[PDB]
């Protein structure tokens, strides 16, 4: 506001409290990573193919 | 209203004294005058007050908050 012919601004404080759960989820993922796995079939030589 | 106010402000010239009935009439007329010219400013919002997420704002329209005054920036006069 003008506030006697100036433009002093409103104070705007931040207390971030919503990132804790997101960091928890990210840590949960990075603790147990996953990767594509190929499973064999009912054949005589499918195990070598999967390997 | 105007006549009674003028009478009140001018009666002292002839050295008399107003009577309570005339005073009451003047007050009533002045009240009737003042009733017709009210203001009721109806104060606005603040300016940093967030607007709800239910109003469905957009990026290029801004209005994440109620509109307010905005600073003036000049690069020639070092006010800072």
């Amino acid at each position: 506001t003008k506030l006697d012919e100036q433009f002093e601004k409103y104070p705007k404080f931040e207390i971030n409290k919503v990132a804790t759960e997101l960091n928890r989820i990210i840590a949960e993922y990075r603790n147990n990573r996953i990767t594509v796995k190929f499973r064999p079939g009912d054949r005589e030589a499918s195990e070598e193919l999967a390997n | 209203a105007v006549g009674y106010q003028l009478l009140l402000r001018m009666l002292s010239d002839y050295s008399l004294e107003p009577t309570p009935q005339v005073l009451s009439n003047a007050q009533r007329s002045y009240d009737a005058l003042m009733t017709d010219t009210l203001v009721v400013p109806s104060m606005r919002r603040r300016g940093d007050f967030p607007v709800g997420q239910g109003n469905k704002y957009d990026v290029f329209t801004s209005d994440r908050y109620y509109p307010g005054d905005l600073p003036l920036i000049d690069g020639d006069i070092p006010n800072a």
